[PDB]
């Protein structure tokens, strides 16, 4: 609020919480990234994104190592 | 305005050139444990710039596809971002 | 449970090619997040194959190795 950054990482931040915080923080970062700032999130807990509008899924792939794959998800074309 | 998308090559399980979708104002990254997922955010401080030991690694040499294992994919690694804003 | 709910997917057409966005057509968001997980962790067991090449169309499932039939 001071000095912006024009986007954000967030790593795992949802770290010990329960869906009370969860939707809290979740909340927060809708009404407030959607005209102050880009903010991008890796968790697990469901609920953290799927207040999300969009989504970068990962499919890892065996051979000699791993290669990662990248796929993308549309959020906002559902109810509630 | 933002970040676009970014581009890698060669660098922390990624082979090659593959373009990473565009970014809206809240997208996420989820998978499960190992899935490669964290050296994305390694990517964007280091094409930002930031010393090696947070990201994990040593020497700076390591951060190529392979290195870990010990065969590196090549001795030549791309990163880059596409920063968009308004004006078009 | 989603494993066999597949086996009983897959009879009814027999056409190898599953859509997820079928399977949430009369559902809500929390059970179709659901049911995209489903698919992911069945993915992830390496009894599937999914497929999705463009960067926004529904996802194709085919029976993988460890389909069980
Ligand atoms: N260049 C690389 N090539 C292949 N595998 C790698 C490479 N660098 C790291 N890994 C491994 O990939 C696995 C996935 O973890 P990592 O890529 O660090 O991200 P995350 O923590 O999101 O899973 C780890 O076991 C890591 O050691």
């Amino acid at each position: 609020s001071y000095k912006p950054a024009p986007f954000f990482v967030l790593d795992e931040i949802d770290a010990a919480l329960d869906n009370t915080n969860i939707g809290k923080v979740a909340n927060y970062i809708k009404e407030q990234s959607t005209c102050n700032f880009q903010a991008i999130v890796i968790s697990l807990k469901e609920e953290f994104y799927t207040k999300a509008e969009s989504l970068i899924g990962v499919y890892p792939e065996q051979g000699d190592c791993v290669i990662s794959k990248v796929l993308t998800f549309d959020l906002t074309k559902y109810p509630d | 305005g933002f970040l676009k998308l970014i581009e890698i090559e060669n660098f922390k399980s990624y082979k090659g050139r593959q373009i990473i979708g565009p970014f809206q104002r809240f997208t996420a990254i989820i998978g499960p444990n190992g899935s490669g997922k964290s050296n994305l955010m390694d990517a964007i401080s280091f094409v930002l710039g930031e010393k090696t030991s947070n990201l994990r690694v040593k020497t700076l040499r390591d951060l190529i596809h392979g290195a870990p294992v010990g065969k590196p994919a090549a001795n030549r690694a791309f990163v880059s971002m596409v920063y968009s804003e308004e004006g078009a | 449970q989603m494993l066999h709910g597949l086996q009983r997917a897959l009879a009814k057409t027999g056409a190898e090619s599953i859509s997820l966005l079928e399977l949430c057509r009369n559902t809500n968001r929390k059970q179709a997040a659901a049911k995209f997980y489903s698919f992911l962790v069945l993915k992830k067991q390496q009894a599937i194959e999914l497929t999705q090449e463009e960067p926004y169309s529904d996802i194709i499932a085919t029976p993988g190795p460890r389909f069980h039939i």
